């Protein structure tokens, strides 16, 4: 078999508005989840 | 109606495309000297046909008159200058 | 080479010499199993290779549109139906000989005018 | 964006011609070429002036205030 070509355009992908926002959002949401858990600990009700 | 299909660059590897439909689909059994030197339809095995070859180009390249009569990078250059050209950009 | 495995535990068979009767034995190191060697050949190198040229000649080879068709008539069925590839061996050194597969008898024949091949 | 008054090249007053040019094509169902020469546009400098103009003014008017 021939060595794989790293520059075959078919073995590449494009990340448009949606997936770039998906990455960003996930991180931010998880950062609010960690704050929701933090407020819960501080709530000694 | 399955007359047209979506081919990715990976799927492209397993298909055979004719450039022109009419110019690459009949058979044979005088010619204009002015026209460019073209290839045959020796392929029996044609799976797909190119809608129009000029669709290989992007927005910029598509404003170039006769880009097929130019030196390769001269087109590349104009595909930068047309963006730096003035004109109406929106009616508002 | 074509080596065997130890029955009972399907593990690799290693050679052992029976110095008494001066014969080769294939011993198992995953148990007590032994067996006489068929061949006297234990290992083979092969620097110059001739295997990998007729690679992937499945029945559906004639269905591949990406493959070219020719007029070359068949040596056995005599059909002018072909599909040919270059020597499938992916070495730099390789020659550009054609391997024609018939769309009827499904047998392979080359364009080579030097060697009396049978593979 | 509104018909140029005078052809850039030779300065023949192309200004008045517009409305009459549009009317030759629409009404008199004439081809662009014949319509052009009917308005008297003989040289191609004047001819491009009318033939190649894009009346964007009509789009801009569509905006209310
Ligand atoms: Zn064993
Ligand atoms: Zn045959
Ligand atoms: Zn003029």
């Amino acid at each position: 078999k021939d060595q794989d070509d790293r520059d075959h355009f078919g073995k590449k992908r494009l990340d448009l508005a949606g997936p770039l926002l998906a990455q960003l959002f996930k991180t931010l949401f998880k950062k609010l989840t960690k704050d929701i858990f933090r407020y819960m600990q501080r709530t000694v009700e | 109606e399955g007359l047209v299909e979506y081919i990715d660059a990976e799927e492209e590897e397993s298909i055979l495309i004719a450039m022109q439909p009419e110019d690459l689909e009949p058979a044979e059994a005088d010619v204009d000297p002015a026209k460019r030197i073209r290839v045959s339809h020796h392929a029996t095995t044609f799976t797909h046909c190119e809608i129009h070859p000029s669709m290989i180009l992007g927005v910029a390249a598509s404003i170039i008159p006769f880009p097929d009569h130019n030196q390769s990078p001269r087109n590349t250059y104009q595909s930068a200058m047309g963006k730096q050209a003035m004109g109406v950009f929106l009616t508002n | 080479t074509t080596f065997r495995f130890c029955r009972d535990c399907n593990n690799m068979l290693y050679p052992r010499e029976d110095k008494e009767n001066n014969r080769l034995l294939f011993e198992c190191r995953t148990c007590s199993y032994v067996e006489e060697a068929g061949s006297p050949l234990v290992y083979r190198h092969e620097l110059i290779t001739n295997i990998g040229e007729t690679a992937g000649v499945v029945q559906d080879i004639g269905s591949d549109p990406t493959l070219p068709r020719s007029d070359r008539e068949c040596p056995k069925c005599h059909s002018r139906e072909n599909v040919f590839f270059q020597s499938q061996q992916r070495r730099k050194d390789t020659s550009m000989v054609l391997f024609f597969v018939c769309l009827s008898c499904s047998h392979i024949f080359t364009s080579d005018q030097k060697n009396k091949r049978t593979q | 964006m509104i018909v140029p008054v005078r052809c850039f090249s030779c300065g023949k007053v192309v200004g008045d011609k517009w409305e009459s040019y549009l009317n030759l094509l629409q009404e008199d169902e004439l081809d662009e070429g014949t319509a052009l020469s009917r308005l008297g546009l003989k040289r191609y400098c004047c001819r491009r002036m009318i033939l190649t103009h894009v009346d964007l003014i009509e789009k801009f008017l569509r905006y209310n205030p």
